[PDB]
């Protein structure tokens, strides 16, 4: 219903958005374009990393997670840099980086 | 509240 009517936005759904593509996928599908119970990109997009940075989406010490975070968001450069920390993975940050320049 | 479990 709230995925078709983008309604919700705070219910993360929990019970059948288990995963985090599922909850991904579950709010971009609640993003908004031009008050209450709407949500933007640019919101959405702050709202990750600003109050869940890395640290909430690498605890589980699994890079790419947080990195299809940002680039699945359109943040590139935070993902080419987060990606480019990495030391075993400067390789593909740097290219990821060309291809978008 | 995100879940921070990767599709597997």
């Amino acid at each position: 219903y709230c995925i078709i009517g983008r309604c919700d936005v705070t219910d993360n759904q929990s019970e059948v958005a288990d995963k985090t593509e599922d909850y991904l996928w579950l709010k971009l599908n609640q993003v908004c374009f031009d008050p209450q119970d709407r949500l933007t990109l640019s919101q959405f997009q702050k709202q990750l990393l600003e109050d869940y940075g890395e640290s909430h989406f690498t605890v589980n010490q699994q890079p790419f997670l947080y990195f299809q975070v940002l680039f699945l968001t359109a943040q590139f450069e935070a993902a080419v840099a987060f990606l480019f920390r990495m030391e075993r993975l400067r390789c593909h940050a740097v290219h990821v980086a060309l291809v978008l320049f | 509240a995100p879940p921070v479990r990767s599709i597997y």
